């Protein structure tokens, strides 16, 4: 059904940032920059957003969404599955893999406490046999159950966890409040060409190597003054 | 000389009559040479690789496999770097399948590379364990000729591992270098450094915690260890120089060798 | 850099994180879970139809439309018109000051931000401007930039509803999973509020409320007090 | 259809007090000559029994308080609105209040039948040196029967300029057709509404959320409008809790002498 359920309210809803998967919680390896003194200002902590963004986020985040997005039109669980199995072992450092396994989980179990969303068959046998969803996968099939836009729900997913990382430098760092709104400016372009980036790459980039960063998320583990869970 | 050229590297090892490692079948052309095996443990073999060449061109390929016979504990050493030159509209590729067979240990890595400007370098290694199977495998890549500020100046270089445990997948690598999408010298890729460490160590008799402290007494490392997945382990280092890296390896190559 | 894009703008304004204070009132509805007339799923949305269909309808809403309109044909001084009834019609005093505080810091905000030009007619609207609420400036935001109405409203819409869903879950307290109960639940509702408000025309502005007044004015009065209105 | 006409006009007379200049009233309206309260306060009696208004009824009502009077006009009168079919009642009032002159007032508490649409409009003029207690009541319909919202649409607005310059506007717009008018929002259970206003009158807030909170029966509240002056707002469950609680307001600002300053 889902005659009263609205796809341009569902997506603000899911985006927001007071969803109840907990991302306020995990860094995904900044903290572990900014206690070692790389990202230390406002210039700085833009240098980082553009270097993960680019790295990380695009190539494992971005693009997984995407495959799983376009398996779920096809109605290709098997294929989803397949690309959940790589993403859990080609993400080697523990808390970045636990991070987004968690608001995986997270994202599914808030989607099904809401009795009165159906997200329709394909999603239910989805949710059912995922045995290692992200919150990026986990959405794209989301997403494409729902008939939602692809750039619009990258668009959507790409603010919002951008918006998360800006918020911890800016609370982290610190930055001030206008530093946040200055920084989220001027990603605007780089946005856009991650978004037509993402349309480009087919899955034989699916989670490419970062180095630091995986590093860094690394040793994120061994940090003895740690406010952030990852 | 009329056209690219293909090394091979085949070998295989067994337990002999007198209960240690040797070579059951061996195979190699240039610049492939592989040295009789010695004994360093009475439950450890070595078998030194080495290799002189001025390096890849286009169309140039290589064949490496590896099968390391049941109980046998080997360790497969090099010194030699892999130079990977201009390639131009073409590339040079590396492709290892190597197998791992019950309680046997290989301990491996494939020639440090190094990417001349506009070299186009593909590397696929495929490595099928069984259970009890126990590995030390490793790569470094190095962001070109350093001496002469030759820095992510290469084409492309994509090398990809995947490691297989009784036909099951328990670890991927998809790296992928090009200088053209992205600044790989920024903070979250090379951030500075030119030489990058990759390494794995599969079902190993060593601790999180004992790598880690090999880590922290390494100068001029910034590395890192973390359990993955199918929880192994693996460590990932940064330097501006292969020696602190290789000192590393060493370090936990020896943690893991000291055992009964 | 110097590519702004309306499609992130629309949602770095509307960003709970956007710095103007938000959090920091409950627009009236501390005083209604104090007294405990909103104590649990059921009555927090009751109290959000209500409410949005009386106070942020025919005010929040409302202004928000016509100073959009007015903004597409330059009509400054209907701007400052509507801006000046709202502030002689809203007699709680902390339900003012908020509105106008945010007003403020809206446009404050923007203009932190060199690198976002706005515009001749934003500039020329934010230089005379002596009361702007929140949604007045917004709506003269919107058109400036030539952002669609529906979906300017929208945006607005769920983001002021959020964070009175969210002050529900912390000061009733609700868990999260109500809270996200109620949003799904108002999405008809929404749909409904823009569509009337694309009906409304000035005569309805500030259309009076009567409870909802008294609750605002009463939280003056409360010994403890969280929020700043 | 009938139109009911009231004028009213004050200034200090010969000897000192408050007296009618000149006035006129039509049915059901009639004025009873002024008595004084204080030495410094004209009250005067406005009285009118009626069964009601009907469609296309009409009032209009003048008030004019000359310079340094000092007046409250006193009813006991509900204006019933009846069934207006596909028409409606009104009330319109002009009031201007002049230079140190004082008005008490309110217009006959509003009871608006099953499909009665009323509309009202009130404008009131006065000098930075006037002081204003002006309020209005408004019932739900005839609560006895449990007639309640059953009213078609009630419409009125109150705007008061300052020396020719607005400082406070009402627009009270109530629809069963369009909500819910027992939501928590609007009348929330209730059944009478209070709403009144104290333009530069000698009383502070807290006096004021004083007698609130002693009154029995009311949910009622007091703030400053953004021009600096006073707006009560009350619901009760009869129209008695609201009339006293406006009785011990209007108490409050007159207890101010002449032989003080």
């Amino acid at each position: 059904n889902n005659a009263h359920v609205d796809n341009e309210f569902l997506i603000l809803q899911v985006n927001d940032a007071v969803f109840p998967i907990g991302s306020y919680t995990h860094s995904f390896g900044l903290e572990t920059y900014i206690q070692q003194k790389k990202v230390t200002n406002k210039e700085s902590a833009l240098e980082y957003l553009k270097a993960n963004l680019s790295s990380q986020f695009l190539y494992t985040e971005m693009l997984s969404l995407k495959l799983t997005y376009e398996s779920a039109l096809q109605q290709d669980l098997k294929k989803i599955l397949g690309v959940e199995e790589v993403i859990m072992l080609s993400t080697s450092p523990m808390e970045l893999r636990l991070a987004n396994q968690k608001l995986g989980n997270r994202f599914i179990k808030t989607l099904q406490a809401m009795n009165e969303l159906d997200m329709g068959e394909f999603f239910n046998a989805y949710a059912q046999k995922t045995k290692d969803p992200t919150h990026a996968t986990s959405y794209g099939v989301f997403a494409a159950s729902l008939g939602i836009e692809l750039k619009k729900a990258l668009r959507h997913y790409l603010y919002a966890q951008t918006s998360n990382m800006v918020i911890n430098c800016v609370k982290s760092v610190p930055l001030s409040q206008n530093d946040g709104q200055k920084i989220l400016l001027s990603l605007q372009s780089p946005f856009n060409q991650l978004i037509e980036k993402t349309l480009e790459l087919d899955e034989s980039h699916l989670c490419t190597a970062s180095v630091q960063n995986d590093i860094k998320a690394m040793q994120h583990e061994s940090l003895y003054s740690r406010l952030y869970m990852s | 000389n009329t056209y690219a050229q293909e090394s091979k590297l085949r070998l295989k090892t067994k337990i002999g009559a007198d209960g240690r490692c040797v070579i059951e079948d061996n195979f190699f052309t240039p610049p492939f040479k592989l040295m009789a095996p010695f004994y360093p443990k009475d439950d450890l073999a070595e078998i030194m690789l080495l290799a002189v060449s001025p390096g890849m061109m286009r169309g140039d390929a290589q064949d490496v496999q590896l099968n390391i016979g049941p109980n046998c504990k080997l360790r497969i050493t090099s010194q030699s770097f892999e130079k990977i030159h201009n390639t131009e509209d073409g590339f040079a590729s590396r492709d290892m399948h190597i197998v791992v067979g019950e309680n046997a240990f290989l301990d491996f890595a494939p020639f440090p590379l190094i990417p001349f400007e506009n070299a186009h370098f593909k590397g696929n290694t495929t490595i099928s364990l069984r259970s009890s199977s126990q590995l030390l495998y490793s790569e470094i890549i190095v962001a070109g000729r350093v001496a002469r500020n030759e820095l992510f100046k290469f084409n492309r270089l994509h090398t990809k591992i995947s490691i297989l445990q009784d036909e099951k997948p328990i670890y991927y690598d998809n790296t992928i270098l090009d200088p053209k999408t992205t600044d790989l010298n920024n903070m979250c890729m090379f951030d500075g450094y030119t030489h990058y460490l990759n390494l794995v160590l599969v079902n190993c008799p060593i601790e999180l915690s004992g790598v880690r402290e090999c880590i922290e007494e390494s100068e001029g490392v910034d590395g890192a260890v973390s359990e993955t997945a199918s929880s192994h382990l693996c460590v990932k280092a940064l330097a501006k120089g292969s020696e602190p890296l290789l000192h590393l390896r060493e370090k936990i190559a020896r943690l893991v060798t000291q055992t009964t």
